[PDB]
């Protein structure tokens, strides 16, 4: 604990460029473990992490049937959205969905999620109570009325309380030695001149998992939260991550600067300095 | 495991 | 390979219009067209289309099975691989067949329905096509029987993508891309899972000519429209739903027979709620 | 509501000339999803390039990782070439061992 499972769906139309496409990916924490892509010649849900590979054929068959149905549903949703927004059939549009569950150290549900977007903006989301919706506009309000009339939230709540949690627990066990063993960052500080009056100090963290991390620069103990360049955390490609934090310092003042690294894989927070 | 719940707009 | 598409529809009436577009290397220009039998022989004596090819007005000569190849100057051959195939089917060339649903046009979510096409013309093939779809019409070989040809299209398990207005067409043996006039259309509606509304009569279901009676469809669900259907087969009446002080949504149809009502929502005309309980007036 | 890609180019492991490694180009924060990414060795497209499955962040913008096995050298110059609807011409980002 604590852990999460999330599925991410992207359904896209592209009139005149290709057939509509539906891609789904599944994650446990920051680790992707399954994918389905409608563009494949013979689409199937497929393993994307070693610890799910030994799951039996009923798993793959069942998930494939479910994704095929979801793909059909979301292709139709693209058509419906055209009607809701009075848009032409010539344009390209995207529906995105993310859903799943968060659990605590004891494996019990902490929170459920189900959010959808149209063309990159919020469309409709399940509320924290898992029994009501927030619709972002009048179009989404139509969907909200349908879903209330069909009791969709009850079904989704049942999924989130039941299968979502039970399966996340199973995957966390299946993949225990990778999923439940944090990898601390390897860290170092580099120095890059700007002039002979200014310089950049760059604090590096490499090879860490999970992705969550905090890199801060302090100058005699005060956060430089206003003067820190922080690059987006990026994947190494081997299921670990990388990040750096930079600060521009006056020449000869390098020694009042300290980089502070916080990550679950570290026994104690690290305090680094350039030398 | 993915959600079996249909979400028709 | 290029992506070839027909706009607005590959199924098109004689006299109408259809444009073929060949998308390749992020452009729509400089391509050649080919038909299924001549696969390496470009039509119109190798015309190099400078932009999308608009056929208008459509003639039977436009019907066919097309692929395109796009220009690619800096490559071994001058050109791309063949695109996906697009079949232009031209309608309006024979007497229309007939289309009926078994057991009926209102289909419960998850269930199946048969759409039967038939004609006293001997059609070699039948085509079933949902209005507004890009999906290729479904094709079945015709079966001859007692002076008619016919085919049974199975539709389902029923879901929204399958609901809508359907027409069927015939083609004769030696002109398979030339379709008949369309059959009269049939609206196939999916019912459920939305909760059923309530039906009632005011003042009551007992009426004697000539005094007025209004039937009301009501629900706590926020239906935008109600449909009143009377057993016995004239098309449902529709009315907007109105919100009442007690928070119900209701429509009043002023009018014997056995009735049911269904709710539906804005922009969603082919999916209705579960049917109300029946009411005999 | 169109968002141009951010691009980072970097190796999986600390670079050391003559040692097999992985070259990465991470594109993120873009919308819509169509995008073209190539890894380059001296301006020329590397052939055996793979990419991750399309996904997106909490703000709905997409991200993808493109990667190829490679052995860095002093002279060979590697880069990432990215085109997206938001860009008039493809953007080219050099691999800088210090970024
Ligand atoms: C159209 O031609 C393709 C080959 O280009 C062929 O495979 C396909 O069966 C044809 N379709 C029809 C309906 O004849
Ligand atoms: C076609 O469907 C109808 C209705 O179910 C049925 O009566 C008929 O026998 C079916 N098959 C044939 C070959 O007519
Ligand atoms: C709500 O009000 C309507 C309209 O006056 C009335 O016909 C109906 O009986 C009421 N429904 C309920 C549940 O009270």
């Amino acid at each position: 604990g604590s852990h999460s499972m999330r599925y991410f769906y992207t359904a896209m139309s592209r009139p005149g460029r290709g057939e509509p496409r539906f891609i789904a990916v599944g994650y446990v924490d920051d680790t992707q473990f399954v994918r389905f892509d409608s563009d494949a010649a013979s689409p199937r849900m497929a393993p994307r992490a070693p610890w799910i590979e030994q799951e039996g054929p009923e798993y793959w068959d069942g998930e494939t049937r479910n994704m095929k149905a979801s793909a059909q549903t979301y292709r139709e949703n693209l058509r419906i959205a055209l009607r809701y927004y009075n848009q032409s059939e010539a344009g390209s549009h995207i529906i995105q969905v993310m859903y799943g569950c968060d659990v605590g150290p004891d494996g019990r549900l902490l929170r459920g999620h189900d959010q959808s977007a149209y063309d990159g903006k919020d469309y409709i989301a399940l509320n924290e109570d898992l029994s009501s919706w927030t619709a972002a506009d009048t179009a989404a309000q139509i969907t909200q009325r349908k879903w209330e009339a069909a009791r969709v939230a009850e079904q989704l709540r049942a999924y989130l309380e039941g299968l979502c949690v039970e399966w996340l627990r199973r995957y966390l066990e299946n993949g225990k030695e990778t999923l439940q063993r944090a990898d601390p960052p390897k860290t170092h500080v580099t120095h890059h001149p700007i002039s002979d009056h200014e310089a950049t100090l760059r604090c590096w963290a490499l090879g860490f998992y999970p992705a969550e991390i905090t890199l801060t620069w302090q100058r005699d103990g005060e956060d430089q939260t206003q003067d820190t360049e922080l690059v987006e955390t990026r994947p190494a490609g081997d299921r670990t991550f990388q990040k750096w934090a930079a600060v521009v310092v006056p020449s000869g003042e390098e020694q009042r600067y300290t980089c502070h690294v916080q990550h679950e894989g570290l026994p104690k927070p690290l305090t680094l300095r350039w030398e | 495991l993915s959600s079996p719940v249909t979400k028709s707009f | 390979k290029p992506f070839l598409s027909a706009w607005p529809s590959a199924v098109v009436p004689r006299g109408g219009h259809v444009t073929l577009r060949c998308h390749y290397r992020h452009r729509f220009n400089n391509f050649m067209l080919y038909k299924e039998d001549r696969i390496h022989i470009p039509i119109f004596h190798g015309r190099i289309f400078q932009e999308s090819f608009n056929m208008s007005p459509v003639t039977t000569a436009h019907a066919g099975n097309y692929t395109c190849r796009g220009s690619h100057p800096h490559s071994p051959t001058g050109w791309s691989a063949p695109s996906n195939p697009v079949v232009i089917m031209v309608t309006g060339n024979h007497r229309k067949p007939s289309l009926l649903a078994h057991p009926g046009p209102l289909v419960k979510s998850g269930e199946r329905v048969i759409l039967q096409c038939w004609s006293d013309i001997m059609f070699e093939h039948f085509f079933l096509h949902k209005e507004g779809i890009s999906k290729d019409p479904s094709r079945l070989v015709g079966q001859i029987h007692d002076g008619v040809s016919k085919a049974n299209f199975s539709i389902g398990p029923m879901m929204l993508a399958l609901a809508g207005t359907y027409r069927c067409y015939g083609s004769v043996t030696h002109t398979p891309y030339q379709l008949s006039a369309p059959s009269d259309p049939l609206d196939i509606v999916v019912t459920g899972p939305y909760e059923k509304p309530s039906l009632s009569a005011q003042p009551g279901p007992k009426v004697q000519a000539g005094e007025s009676v209004t039937l009301s469809c009501s629900s706590r669900s926020s239906y935008d429209m109600y449909h009143l259907s009377r057993e016995g087969g004239a098309h449902e009446r529709r009315l907007p739903a109105v919100r009442k002080v007690n928070r119900t949504f209701q429509a009043d149809f002023p009018l014997g027979g056995t009735y049911r009502c269904f709710g539906s929502f804005r922009h969603s005309p082919y999916e209705w709620s579960d049917p109300s309980d029946p009411l005999l007036v | 509501i169109q968002r141009t890609p951010k691009i980072q180019v970097y190796s999986r492991h600390p670079a050391e000339n003559g040692k097999s490694n992985f070259l990465n180009c991470y594109v993120s924060g873009f919308h819509p999803s169509d995008i073209e990414v190539d890894l380059l060795k001296n301006g020329e497209r590397i052939e055996k390039v793979e990419h991750s499955d399309l996904s997106f962040s909490k703000d709905w913008s997409f991200y993808l990782l493109y990667y190829t096995e490679f052995t860095p050298t002093e002279k060979d110059e590697y880069a990432c070439r990215v085109n997206h609807v938001t860009l008039s011409q493809p953007k080219i980002v050099k691999w800088d061992r210090d970024m």
